Formats: C-alpha cells, structure tokens, sequence
RNA sequence: AAACUCCAGUUGACACAAAAUAGACUACGAAAGUGGCUUUAACAUAUCUGAACACACAAUAGCUAAGACCCAAACUGGGAUUAGAUACCCCACUAUGCUUAGCCCUAAACCUCAACAGUUAAAUCAACAAAACUGCUCGCCAGAACACUACGAGCCACAGCUUAAAACUCAAA
C-alpha cells in the first residue's frame, strides 16, 4: 500500500514545529503536492524502518536491496500503464537480475538478514535453472507423453502388486 | 577490402534466388512430403516410447498433435 | 636556500570570458529579450557565431523562443517591431 | 527556513474568500517581465 | 497565412532606388539562408545524404578557418629581407 | 508541485474578463490547487491570429496564474480549458523559478 | 507533346501528414534509433567477465486485420525520345511511407576498433587504417571455391530466417 497523501515529505518530517503550522502548509508539504519520487523515498524509509537493523546505513546489501526494490515496483507500476515502453521493460528485467543477484550473495554471507528481507519484502527467493535450453513443440509432447506413460505403468505396476 | 567476394556472393544469392523461383511448385511437394515424414517419424517415436514401458496401446486419452501441419 | 620557487596556482590567471546573458534568467515570457535574437526580417533564429552566446544560453534562447512562439507570446514570421529599436548584441549586418 | 518562508507566503494566497477583491486587484494592476540585454552584459529595464 | 502582413521580408525603397532595395532584400534572404532552403526543397535530400553534405561543409569550414589563421600568423614574416647578403 | 498556468482569454469588457477569471481560478481549486498569485500581463494584439470555439482572434488579455496542485490535476485541468469558450488559448508550465538557476564559471 | 480548364491569381476558413531557423551544437539511449510545444511516468547494478539457441529488444523493406490520405512513390497506364527505350525526361495513379493490435527478425545493423583494468616505458612500428602495448575474460578463426549452398533441427516465418557440411576441382586464393 502507498503512504497516505497527507503524509509529510522525508525532508520536512523532523524540522522542529512542523505540527504547528497552517493545514495549507501541510498539504504544501504533504506527498499530495508531489512527484511520485518522494511517495518512493517515503516507502524506502517505511522498508528500511521495518527491516534492516541499523536504517542509517544505506550502503548494506540489505538497504541496497530494499532501494531496488521500491524501483522495481515503481517500474511495473509504470508498465502496467504503458504496455508498449520497452525501455523501461528493459530496465524492470535488469532491475529483477541485479536484486536476484544481490539476494544470492546475502543469502550466502547472512542467512537471518537474507529471511528478514525476503519475508519484509514479500519476495520469494528461487534458484536459478540448471540448463538453459528451447522447449519447442516437439520435446514439450514427448515430455508429456512420457509422464503419462510413467503414470500408465505406475498404475499397472500397482495392479500387479 | 576484397570487393570480389561482396561481387561473388552477389552473383550466387541471385543466382540462387532464380532457381527457388523456377522450381517453386516442385520445393512445395518435397517440403509437404518431408514434413509428412518428419510427423510420422514423431509418431514412431513416441510409439516406442510407450510400447517399451509395457503399454499395449497409448495412454488413455492421448492423441499424438500434428505439431509440424502449419 | 629561500629563492627556489614554490609550488602555487597562477595568480595572474584570468577569470574565464562570460557570455553576455551568464547568471541571467531566461524566460518564455520575456519576449523583448528573445527577440533580440532572431532575424528582423524573417524571424529565423541567429546561431552562435552570430548571437556570441555560449552553448548553454545558446539552448536556453532556442528552448525560450519555441516555447513562446507556440504558447502565443512570440510571433514566428518576423521579430515583433515593437523591438526593433532595442540594444543591438548580434554580429550580422545586412547593410541596410 | 524553508517551512519559515512558506508560513509567511501563505498568508498572501487566492482562497475561497478574498478571489473576487484579488480578482478584481489584478484586473487593476499591470506586471511586466520584458527586458533586454546590452552588449556589455546589462539590463535595461522598461 | 496568420501572421500580420507587410512585416516579414519587407523592405522600403529610400528616393526611388527600386533596384538597390531588390538587391537589399536579396542579401538579407540568403544571408538568412532562405534561397538555399527554398533551392533545396525543390527535391527531396535523402536523410543520409543531408548529413553527408552538412558534415562535410562543417569540416571544410574548420579546415579553412585553420589554414587561413595559419597563413595569417606566418604572414608577419613575410617583409623586406633584414640581413641581406649574410 | 508547482505550476504557472499562461492564460490567453477573449478581448472581454470588465465583468466578463473577471468571471472567466473566477470561474477558472475555481476550476483550479476544485481540482486540488492552492493558487498563490494571479498576474495580469496585459491586453495586447495576439502575435498570430488564432482561431478557437468557431471564432477567429487578434487581440486577447494575457494572465498568469500560479499554483500548486497535484500531478493528476494538470491533465483535468488542461481538459477544462478546452471546453472554456472565454479561454483562446491555455497553457499549463512547470513554474520557471522552480527550475534551478545553475552557476557557471565560464567559457571554457 | 500529352494533361487540366469543377483551370489560374488575391483573400478567408481549414489535417490521423512531417516537424525551416536553432544545429558552425555533438547531446540522450544497450543498440536500433532519437532534433515542433506542454505535462505525467521515467533512463538497472556501490567488483569485473559471462549465451546464434535462455530472457528481453532490434533501421528500412515485408506480411495479417481495421482506419486516415496532403505529399511522395515500387508497380500500372498515357506523352515524348531512340535503330530499338515498357530505362533515363513529362503527366496520372496504386501497394507502401502514417494510427491501432499482431507478426516477420534482416542491413556497409560499421568507429569495418569485443568487455573490464593498466602503462607511455621501451626496439615506436611489416604496410595502410585509427600512436604502441600489457593483464584478464568471453566469443570466434585454421588455403580457395563448392557455400549467405545441400541435408538435419528450431522458428507465427511456407519463394522465409538461424545453425551449417561433404563429394568433385585447383596451386594457389
Ligand atoms: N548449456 C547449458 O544449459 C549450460 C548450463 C550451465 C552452464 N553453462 C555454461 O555456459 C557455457 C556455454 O556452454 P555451451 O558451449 O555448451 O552452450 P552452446 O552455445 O553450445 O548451446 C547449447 C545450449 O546451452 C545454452 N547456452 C549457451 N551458452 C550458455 C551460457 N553461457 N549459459 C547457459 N546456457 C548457455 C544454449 O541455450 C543452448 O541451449 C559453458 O561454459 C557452460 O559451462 C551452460
Ligand atoms: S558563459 Fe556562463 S552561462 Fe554562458
Ligand atoms: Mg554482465
Ligand atoms: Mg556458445
Ligand atoms: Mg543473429
Ligand atoms: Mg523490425
Ligand atoms: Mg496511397
Ligand atoms: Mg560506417
Ligand atoms: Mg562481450
Ligand atoms: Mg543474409
Ligand atoms: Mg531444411
Ligand atoms: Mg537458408
């Protein structure tokens, strides 16, 4: 869910006083009066509060995780509208292989921050394929012929036995 | 650069191009026929497949598609 | 010894050369500006050789011009008359 | 000193209420934003 | 076509001299480039031909600034021989 | 963010000119925009003559109008203009001064 | 010469077309490409390398459907020329160039320079192109032609694209 247009921009949320000014200034100061790129960092404040142990640091793998993550959800939200933008269908596909790769090496260095980014996040982290090869038309009918034919015998050799 | 070669494969692509058109109608027979080959040879092959495993007939429901009909 | 030289910037370098418009605000809505900047009788926009301008301000004219010629602030045709008799700051002359 | 200035400008905005006397206050005033360049690099105003 | 007329291209002839304000106008339109528009438009220039073209009047220009600056600095040696005979 | 709305309207006596100003400003508002500052540049002779809603143009009254408003309101916004009969042309802008005046050193 | 004379000139109204001048700028994008105005989204990665086939793209031309049609224009007609001229020149007019939704997957797709890191010291260095190299990785190459071919396989492609031989021949290329 996006944060609530009333909320204040991350640049103006610790000036002191900020709770003692007009409603006018407020929506001036609000994500309602904005680009998208503000919602954007707000929701990679939000992330970073919620997930990573120290939020400060923004150089961790975690952070550098949760930051790729906000574009990529800002990229499929921009492609959901402009079907045809190839460019940024380009970018959404680089984008998922470089957080794919970051994942695996936080998975291999820190098992508990690499499951508090996974669950935080909703991401589901799976392994890559082992052969990377055409299924056309004729591998696919063999191979399902195949399973059938196993399913066939495995019923016949439970008749049997 | 060898211009040459850029002349002689000039020369054999239109050269080649003429006799695609000659015998267009003849290449449409033989790649029908080939093709025909080509999906009976499928089916032999997945016939043996279940004929091995134990199978007297397919497996039920199965219908071996003609994947190489346009 | 103190009289061998000592590692120092050039003092006497002097401050690189400004074009006429450098910290000055380009805007759409300044058509007498803009017209400054454009053939008399055709309305054409002066390149840089002519308008001296460096490549920044080149383009900020250029964008300004479209903007104002499209938004109903410029005409395209000619520069307005009421800004013929302004400062002349480009390098053509058509001996006229 | 952002919020600051922006506290104080505000007090000068087009609301509901005071649109038809800043209306009418525009249509009884005259902003000018033309003005050229000389060829040392002044401004001459209007 | 919705421009004010009489404006654009327009010149005024000073005592008579019809001729001299012709060849007036005629300088200010090709200093303005609009005869070799107006002689270019006649036929279509292929995209790449264009960019052939201006490219090649963009490298002559620069080779012969370059060359005339040349010629002009090595210009200051040329005068009346001061040790002649040595 | 912040917008400048370049308003080119009809050649209007007083009270027509003020209404279409009211009634724009109210479109402005009603989209979600906190105007800020309406500037009247003037009546002038248009540069070119323009035709809107079936009626030919060479004399209007130039006004600015600055906002702010949200993103989705610009697009409304700019279909409102074209159905205003009193509004010969309309423009929607990012406002200049929020445009940063960088600082340059130079010819290099 | 044909053609038009519902022709021509001034004035006014008037695009689903393509975008003078700026640009003598050399910018953006992975490349292809991108040069009228406004606004909204928006240009991956805080080691590097990493694929004909995996995942996404790819000028022009071309194929399906519907739409728009000013101009241009393969084809197709007429006029003229010519020994012949169904080419070149003139006139008219299509597919096509445009939009939408799908395909096709090719270019002198070239800076004819593979990606990253480093050096300017050496003998600089076959030649020319574009100063000479080093480390590391991937891709590719082992005489010419047969051959951007045959067969096999894959493909929305069916006179198509990718991959890609051998036999005969030669002393050269
Ligand atoms: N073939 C595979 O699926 C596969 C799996 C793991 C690693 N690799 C590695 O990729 C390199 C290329 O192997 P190859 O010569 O046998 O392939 P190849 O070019 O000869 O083609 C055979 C198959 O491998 C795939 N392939 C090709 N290059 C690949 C790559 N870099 N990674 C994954 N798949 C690739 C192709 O899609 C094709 O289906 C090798 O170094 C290999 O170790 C390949
Ligand atoms: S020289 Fe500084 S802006 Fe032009
Ligand atoms: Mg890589
Ligand atoms: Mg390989
Ligand atoms: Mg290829
Ligand atoms: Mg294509
Ligand atoms: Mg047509
Ligand atoms: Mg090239
Ligand atoms: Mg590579
Ligand atoms: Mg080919
Ligand atoms: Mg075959
Ligand atoms: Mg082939």
């Amino acid at each position: 869910d996006d944060p609530p247009p009333s909320t204040l921009l991350k640049d103006y949320q610790n000036v002191p006083g900020i709770e003692k000014v007009d409603d006018v200034v407020k929506r001036l100061l609000s994500l309602e009066m904005a680009n998208k790129k503000e919602m954007l960092k707000i929701k990679q404040e939000q992330f970073m509060k919620k997930i990573v142990a120290n939020p400060e640091d923004t150089r961790s793998l975690e952070a550098r995780i949760i930051a790729l993550s906000v574009k990529i959800r800002s990229y499929e939200e921009h492609l959901e509208k402009h079907r045809k933008d190839k460019a940024h269908k380009r970018y959404l596909l680089m984008s998922i292989d470089q957080r794919k790769k970051m994942l695996k090496n936080l998975r291999n260095t820190n098992y508990d921050v690499f499951e508090k980014i996974c669950w935080g996040l909703g991401i589901e982290y799976t392994f890559p394929p082992l052969y990377y090869r055409r299924a056309h038309r004729r591998f696919v009918t063999k191979k399902a012929l195949c399973i059938r034919v196993f399913q066939e015998t495995q019923k016949l050799k439970k008749r049997r036995r | 650069k060898n211009v040459l070669k850029i002349r002689r494969r000039k020369m054999n692509h239109h050269k080649y191009r003429k006799l695609v058109k000659k015998t267009r109608f003849l290449r449409r027979k033989v790649q029908e026929g080939r093709l025909r080959r080509k999906q009976i040879k499928f089916e032999k092959d997945l016939r043996r497949i279940w004929l091995k495993a134990g199978l007297k007939e397919a497996p039920e429901g199965w219908q071996t598609p003609k994947i190489y009909l346009r | 010894n103190e009289d061998l030289p000592i590692s120092m910037e050039n003092p006497y370098k002097e401050p690189l050369k400004k074009c006429i418009l450098c910290g000055k605000h380009v805007d759409y809505k300044n058509v007498q500006l803009l017209s400054q900047f454009v053939s008399p009788f055709t309305g054409c926009i002066y390149g840089r050789h002519i308008t001296g301008l460096c490549g920044k301000k080149q383009k900020e004219i250029t964008k300004a011009i479209k903007r104002a010629q499209i938004m109903g602030f410029m005409p395209v045709t000619y520069k307005d008359p009421a800004y013929l008799k302004d400062p002349k700051v480009c390098n053509i002359r058509y001996r006229e | 000193r952002e919020v600051l200035q922006l506290q104080e400008e505000v007090k000068n905005f087009i609301t509901r209420e005071n649109l038809e006397a800043r209306v009418e206050a525009a249509l009884d005033s005259r902003k000018n934003y033309n003005w050229a360049i000389t060829r040392e690099g002044l401004v001459v105003r209007p | 076509a919705k421009h004010l007329k009489f404006i654009a291209r327009t010149v005024m002839v000073q005592e008579g001299n019809v001729e001299s304000a012709y060849r007036t106008l005629n300088r200010i339109l090709t200093m303005d480039g609009l005869i070799e528009d107006i002689k270019h438009r006649r036929y279509y220039e292929k995209p790449c031909r264009r960019r052939q073209r201006e490219s090649y009047e963009r490298c002559r220009r620069i080779y012969n600034m370059e060359m005339a600056r040349k010629i002009n600095f090595l210009m200051r040696k040329n005068r009346a021989d001061p040790w002649q005979g040595c | 963010p912040r917008y400048e709305l370049a308003l080119i309207l009809k050649a209007m006596q007083r009270p027509e000119t003020a209404a279409t100003l009211k009634r724009t400003i109210e479109a402005l508002m009603d989209r979600g925009a906190i105007v800020r500052d309406l500037e009247n540049l003037g009546e002038r002779a248009l540069p070119y003559r323009i035709s809107a809603h079936s009626q030919q143009h060479n004399r209007g009254g130039y006004f600015l109008v600055d906002f702010y408003a949200p993103t989705a309101a610009v697009e409304s916004m700019v279909e409102h203009l074209s159905r205003d009969i009193d509004v010969i042309r309309g423009n929607i802008v990012k406002h200049p001064l929020t445009q940063e005046l960088k600082e340059c050193e130079g010819i290099v």
